[PDB]
């Protein structure tokens, strides 16, 4: 599916303003 | 966890720092 | 250095888009 | 570790996949 | 819902490219 | 407002420079 | 100068996450 | 503002939110 | 068309390749 | 169409990365 | 190196807002 | 070409423009 996919993509670079030097990890299993 | 949670509503910056680090 | 700060966005990006399903290790 | 290896010089495509899973 | 966020994240950036230097009205209220 | 009008159809450049200053 | 081009780009990406409902004003 | 704060130097979301409406 | 091909399933970065000059 | 809108903002980006040096052609129509 | 990859992604995104239906040409 | 003019000093929307087919 796209739309989960192309939300996925929003996320990981919200995370990343989020998180800073701490990171984070992005399973979508 | 997290694209059932935040691609079906809205996240805060406030609910995305759980999902930290 | 915002430098590194921007180039970081477009890496994960990148990652997220190779790595697929499988994910990635984001450790800075 | 990647931020440093990847945002000195450009990664490729291959060395991207060294840092999933 | 969410399609709407991820749209306004694009919208943004659009606006940012169109309006150069006089910036731009966002209050989306 | 701005959302709801350029994220239910496309807003072409003309309408939104509307939103410029 | 690109440089800050590229850098108020990533700026209204963050501050249309940070702000929500409330907006903000980018001048630039 | 912002600019010449955020550009030189790595803002937080802390530091960003003083530029909301 | 690329956006017929990948806009309701998801190519792959392999997928993609084909499209490249 | 909005949603075709978005997905093609990604599918430029994607290709961009994949093709690099290469180039590529994007007529969405 | 670095600098130039980071605004050739602005620059497509750039070209397909103005270019719409059209497309456009790329090649670096 | 693009490079060379467009990542030094901005291209307006305008300029861009020109590469469209
Ligand atoms: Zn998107
Ligand atoms: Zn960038």
């Amino acid at each position: 599916f796209v739309n989960q996919h192309l939300c996925g993509s929003h996320l990981v670079e919200a995370l990343y303003l989020v998180c800073g030097e701490r990171g984070f990890y992005f399973t979508p299993k | 966890g997290i694209v059932e949670q935040c691609c079906t509503s809205i996240c805060s910056l406030y609910q995305l720092e759980n999902y930290c680090n």
